[PDB]
């Protein structure tokens, strides 16, 4: 049950002399027990949640997660 | 069920699934033919276990048919033979599957939030599921409540 | 080879790749992975 | 993640100037209305369950979504539901005392919109939902403080919509 | 004392060494072999 | 990761009916077969480093695809796709046991289609794989078994082609 | 502010806001009439609180407004000033605000990249920011030449 | 042991025993006189496999007891046959403990690098235990080959 | 991230060969060029402050850019202005070493049309920004070099606009 | 090459590229010639320099020829020649860049896993080929023979 | 030093050396006997720079011993020659150590914390290792000024 | 079919009750934007094929899609999805003047969603394509009824995912 994020988060208050450019790209797979610890960081960071997508099955499938 | 526990366990040890299980899933597939008269009997007696075991609940816990409980009422004792049923609408979902993930993922995962969130205390809800699976046990053969009674046993436990 | 989902349009990633540099720069991230996590070098019939 | 003070700051910051009279209006207008927006958050948090216990009641509980076929049956399902109609009472009492509605855009507003769309839940239940929501707490708190929690509530409606 | 686990006796499984000597030819002239 | 079993029960609760008399010649036909499965998946861990002896033995190894300039020449990209196509075979035999395509497009067919294309791998060598290695299997485990293993290799180049 | 600091401190912990903490909130809006009193005690005089550090600061350090110093022409002068009013804004954002969380997004998490790059020494803005503190406190009362003095010497430390 | 991947795998998650793993135990102890007696006939006739499927493997891999090899002479391929010997007895070991992981842990995690240390090849003795299966599978019983053949077929699938 | 040592490894390896004697010349005319890099690389490493500050005095620092209202405005946004422009310039050293722009299409091109545009940093701002950063260092390293320098930042540019 | 070495030594810590550091490529590209000189060497006496060492690795191991064993005397000794003449390409590949990575990513990163599952000794490959480079070093010089000395000895302590 | 940071780069991915990098150890070991050269040259003029290198910082920044400033006083200056004495002492560590953390472990890193804390004025001392620089400089030949002033550079850079 | 007049119809008629207060201020709400509807449907039929232009030239040329390899390579594939998008376009414009996405449920959503994954059309293609027939539509009709389409622009895309 794996999501499919991409996010947009800036350096809020550091000014990084490496390249750091995959840390403002985030478009990695999370799963779905723990998105949502997940979500609220990049929420709490300032970032910007473009879209999600489900790389894993069918929505409203109550069983076999 | 048993065969997606095995094969989610063989992934986590990126190996193929062991000797030792698969024993089980060719056991399984064995009482395959054994697993199917726990369902038909509670097909049955579905509308026997519930209206019983609500009568065995009121009679163990009496604070429910008091004014001022969660079911307190002829429309709001539907409910407290509905989520029993509901119940028994989950075993027979998991009896032919073996084990409880059936269980687990329509029934326990957050029964600790909504019954707190209707104001049912589950310690009630969980002595009617035990009031319930007396009779299911007295139901069925010697054989079968060995076995499917140690699997009606476990919600107990899990929801209180 | 790059970051392959999110298409991320130009990318000049010379797919034939003889030899490219990125291979020793993304195989000692793995083996320093490995080596503060489990602490040490895992046996080879572990790693998953 | 801003206030109502501080955005007339970056309102007037983004603009160029200093503190004119237009933001001093704007100002002293909040400082008025910050007083009865102290003591609606804590008979909101006190009643916190109490709330989303009966918002659930006007509207969700006998429906398309208890007969089998919909949202809720899965307990993880419905416990996930009352846990996000309980954050959006959180959010929204943070948006009471900053006094705007841009707390509510980098905290809630912005990720949720496309997840709801994939995980194939219906807004259309949900924004029923928060406005079943609307009309209690104001019940609770008074009319006069239920005005100002019926603006972030149909921000979260208008947003989610 | 010297014994404890010791399964002395190979006796009848070996042995063949008949053995060969081996020679040496140009590795680029398609001896590795290119299937199409 | 589901199988043919959950199926049944997923597609059962979910109208509001219980376990009724079509449901169980489902599961009469999985308890059926299900004996001829686990004679199927023990031997093929008993040739799991062996089919891939015959993966590049019959249609990669002595090539001009190995030969310098084409795809599968490197030792990073030569031991890369043995493990690619051990993948492929320790993932249809939990689809050998599952009764069902449904562990494939989770942990499979999810990123498998991008992810070769951008790389500059071929599809039609690992067709000309993984087909290949269906009638080995075919001599392994029987007439029968090889043409249920045959529908989710088929169900591999549905989904890679 | 205090307002965004006692939600954010209490949204980490998913809790609502303490008793205690609600009455800093409302302690903080009833005395915003205070403050924003302050604010526009230097508003109103804030071309005259410019001149004067502007002759203070070139007073006592003349390298700058020399030949061959970053400010050296009646143009290259004009702008040091108006880099001197940029923070006569942001002083005033932060006795609004009650925090120096205005001074942190907008004025000074950069300028040790900044003026490294522009040239300009940082501790020749470092007294001239602090002939601007000299000339505001003498305008202002007693007891908010400690409040708003605060926020002129974060802009010190935090500057050189 | 049955328990040994029951009582881990249900402790990560601070869990009672699920009686899908119930299963399991029960699933066995009826089958512990079966496993008991396949591992008094395998070790009641260890001298046997030993010297049957090792002299047929030099017929099959004749390389180790060349020259140039590892195992030159008699004084190590007698050496060779004490791991031979401990492989059979950590089959009957993982016979009796009922799945995989006795003989997992006491002969086969480091064994890639083991057997690298010891210059032999890794492949060879992969050879032998298909030998060793060969020779056993052709003395025991039919019935009990389905299991006991397959508690050598791990030990195979991961040394190769 | 390949080198115009490693392009012709690259080319000779696909072809099967070894160091072919066309391979040789073409070491050679990198190796002949060799010595007018390492001279002109120390330059620009003692005058990156010395380039940077001259690249937004002409197209850059008074504009509608730095005005309240602008994209730098601020100095949290002016750090990241020069830091900004200091990859393209630490980076356009680095081709100059090794003589072939393949490594600015791994590291540097890579997103950087996305991120942009998600910011809100203005593009067209600074594509100026780069070719008067090739103006000022033309003079600071020579027309042989300069020529040399000159074909990465419009490189640069050509994949960012 | 040693240019593609000294930018990623640099730009891990975000740096400018150190004057001592182009000291190593302004003597890298006045001692460019020499190494093309040197790879000309081994590119000349190839067929001299691996059907004689290859026979050393079958005189040192005769276990290599004997059937059961990887090789056998048609064509796998002649493939065997083969899989040896693509490490002396890649030695030759990696001392006209200074550098060890074009012997790395074409013939390193993952043998283990390759010639596991080809079924030969990996350490055979390794006493094979420090049987190439010891008749190497005796080929060209003995000045030139320890800076290209430095390439052969890796690939002996990659293999194991 | 060059070989204490070669060995912590390859210790922590826990491998042996690269020849790569041995090439600058070796390359290191061979220039040890031309940089104490420069070394001894540099301890040898002592007095002749440090009496130099404050009279060319004083003449340009004459407000710190004008009294009113930090080094104001006959003793007050010997002390903060003193202070500047101490970078001579760090760069002739940091030119035989062919690196520059013997200047960061000793001399960077908290600089600015100090002297904050004393008073003086933190680019007022960078000015007299840049009014060192050019004095230093001068003793030398030309092959020596980039090679010492890379160090002079780094070290006014980092306070400044 | 039901309109917003007669879903507050058929909303009383099940209760079986006069129209009441609440349901009156649905009609007086829907009875005020009468006008403003009408002046969106009629300037987007007077530019329906310039709006199924822009968003398709906008998010599908010269893509993936429009290459060869997937789904839109031939031209028969090109008139197939230049169809549905002018069809898609021509059903929000009814629940734009109806003010009721009950158009969309009867009309469009019935058997999409099961026919594009029965065909192996791209979803998360055709669901970004409405969603740049968004912006393209509330520009074109100016912002006051480009906030009105986008309850129904994507109440396809809330179907359709
Ligand atoms: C377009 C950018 C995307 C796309 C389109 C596409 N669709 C088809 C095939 C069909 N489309 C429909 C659509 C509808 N039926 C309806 O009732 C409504 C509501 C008014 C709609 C929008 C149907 C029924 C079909 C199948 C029948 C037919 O002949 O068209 C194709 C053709 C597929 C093929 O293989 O030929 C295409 C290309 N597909 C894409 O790639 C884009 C994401
Ligand atoms: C190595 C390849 C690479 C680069 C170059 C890169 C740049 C980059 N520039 C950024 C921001 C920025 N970039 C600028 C850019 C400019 N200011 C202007 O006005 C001009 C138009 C332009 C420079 C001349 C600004 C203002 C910001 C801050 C706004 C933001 O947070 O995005 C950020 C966001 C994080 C931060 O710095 O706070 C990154 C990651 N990332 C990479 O991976
Ligand atoms: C199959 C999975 C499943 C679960 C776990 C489930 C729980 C569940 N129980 C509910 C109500 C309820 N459940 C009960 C049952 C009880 N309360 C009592 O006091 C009795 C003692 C006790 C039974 C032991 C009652 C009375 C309500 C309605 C509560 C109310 O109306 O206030 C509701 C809300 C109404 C609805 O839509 O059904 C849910 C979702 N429903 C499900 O479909
Ligand atoms: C604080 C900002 C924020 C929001 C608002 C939020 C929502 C959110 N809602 C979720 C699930 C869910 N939410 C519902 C919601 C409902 N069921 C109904 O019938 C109603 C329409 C509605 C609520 C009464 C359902 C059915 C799911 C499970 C769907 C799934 O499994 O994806 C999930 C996935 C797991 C989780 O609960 O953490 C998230 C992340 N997340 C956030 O970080
Ligand atoms: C569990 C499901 C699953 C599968 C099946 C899978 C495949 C997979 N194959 C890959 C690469 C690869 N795949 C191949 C494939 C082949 N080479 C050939 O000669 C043939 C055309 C084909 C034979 C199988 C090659 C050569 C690479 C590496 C590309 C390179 O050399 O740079 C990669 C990229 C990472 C890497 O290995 O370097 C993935 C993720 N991944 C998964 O997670
Ligand atoms: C609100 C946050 C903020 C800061 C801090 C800021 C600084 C700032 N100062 C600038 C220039 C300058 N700043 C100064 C100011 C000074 N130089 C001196 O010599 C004096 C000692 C000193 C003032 C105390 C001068 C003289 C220039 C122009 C330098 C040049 O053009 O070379 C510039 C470039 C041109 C411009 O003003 O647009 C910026 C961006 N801008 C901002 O938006
Ligand atoms: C409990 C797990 C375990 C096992 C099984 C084991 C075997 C083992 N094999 C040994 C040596 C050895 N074992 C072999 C065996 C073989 N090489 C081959 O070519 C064949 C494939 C195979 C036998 C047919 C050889 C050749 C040696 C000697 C290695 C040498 O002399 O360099 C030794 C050291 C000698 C001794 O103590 O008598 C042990 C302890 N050790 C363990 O810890
Ligand atoms: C440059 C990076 C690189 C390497 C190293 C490489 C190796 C490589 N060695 C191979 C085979 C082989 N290699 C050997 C080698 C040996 N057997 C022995 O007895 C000896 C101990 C040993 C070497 C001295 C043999 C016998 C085969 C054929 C195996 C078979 O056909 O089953 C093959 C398969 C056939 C071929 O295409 O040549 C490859 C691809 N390919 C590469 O791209
Ligand atoms: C090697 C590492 C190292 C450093 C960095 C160091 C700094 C240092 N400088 C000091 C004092 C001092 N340093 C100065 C220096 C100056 N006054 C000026 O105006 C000029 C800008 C500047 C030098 C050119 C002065 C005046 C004092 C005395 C401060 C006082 O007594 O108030 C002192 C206190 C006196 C003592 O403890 O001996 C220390 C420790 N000592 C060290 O061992
Ligand atoms: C194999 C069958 C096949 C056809 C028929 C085909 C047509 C085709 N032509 C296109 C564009 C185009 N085709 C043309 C061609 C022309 N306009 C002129 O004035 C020229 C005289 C004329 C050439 C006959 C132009 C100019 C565009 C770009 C239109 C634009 O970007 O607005 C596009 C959009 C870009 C894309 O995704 O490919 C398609 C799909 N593609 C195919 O794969």
């Amino acid at each position: 049950r794996s999501f499919k994020v991409t996010a947009c988060v800036p350096s809020q208050t550091r000014i990084r002399t490496q390249r750091e450019l995959q840390n403002t790209y985030f478009t990695k797979l999370v799963p779905y027990d723990n998105w949502f610890r997940e979500q609220q960081r990049i929420m709490k960071m300032g970032g910007k949640i473009v879209k999600v997508e489900l790389a894993t099955g069918k929505p409203g499938t109550n069983t076999g997660l | 069920s048993i065969v997606t526990k095995s094969i989610v366990n063989a992934d986590a040890e990126a190996r193929y699934l062991s000797p030792g299980e698969l024993d089980r899933i060719k056991s399984f597939v064995t009482s395959g033919e054994r697993r199917v008269r726990i369902a038909e009997t509670m097909t049955g007696a579905r509308e026997r276990i519930i209206k019983e075991a609500g009568n065995q609940l009121f009679q163990k816990r009496p604070d429910v048919v008091s004014p001022g409980g969660n079911a307190y009422g002829e429309e709001m004792t539907a409910t407290c033979l509905r989520d029993l049923d509901y119940y028994l609408r989950l075993i027979t979902y998991g009896i032919v599957a073996g084990d409880v993930t059936p269980i687990e993922e329509i029934g326990v995962v957050g029964v600790r939030e909504m019954y707190k969130s209707l104001g049912t205390p589950i310690e009630a809800v969980a002595e009617g599921v035990r009031a319930m699976k007396s009779v299911a046990t007295s139901l069925l053969s010697g054989e079968d409540a060995a076995e499917a009674g140690a699997y009606f046993d476990y919600l107990i436990g899990a929801m209180s | 080879g790059g970051y392959i989902s999110s298409k991320f349009s130009n990318k000049g990633g010379n797919s034939g790749a003889s030899v490219k540099f990125s291979e020793s720069s993304t195989q000692k991230v793995i083996r320093a992975a490995y080596l503060q996590v489990f602490g040490r070098e895992l046996y080879s019939g572990q790693r998953q | 993640m801003q206030d109502a003070i501080t955005s007339v700051i970056n309102s007037s910051d983004v603009q160029g100037k200093y503190l004119d009279a237009s933001a001093i209006q704007k100002l002293k207008a909040y400082f008025a209305t910050g007083e009865l927006r102290v003591r609606a958050a804590t008979t909101i948090s006190a009643n916190a369950a109490n709330i989303v216990k009966e918002a659930v009641a006007k509207s969700l509980l006998y429906s398309d979504i208890t007969r089998p076929g919909g949202n809720m049956y899965t307990t993880r399902r419905y416990a996930a539901c009352i846990r996000d109609l309980d954050y959006y009472l959180r959010y929204a009492t943070y948006a009471m005392l900053a006094g705007d509605p841009s707390i509510l855009d980098e905290r809630v507003l912005n990720g949720l919109k496309e997840t709801y769309n994939s995980l194939g839940v219906p807004i259309g239940a949900t924004v029923q939902a928060i406005q079943a929501m609307k009309e209690v707490t104001a019940g609770l708190v008074g009319a006069d403080a239920g005005k100002e929690m019926g603006i972030y509530f149909d921000y979260i409606c208008s947003g989610l919509s | 004392r010297f014994v404890p686990q010791e399964k002395q006796p190979k006796a009848g499984d070996p042995a063949n060494f008949l053995a060969m000597a081996k020679q040496v030819s140009r590795p680029a002239n398609t001896v590795t072999r290119v299937a199409l």
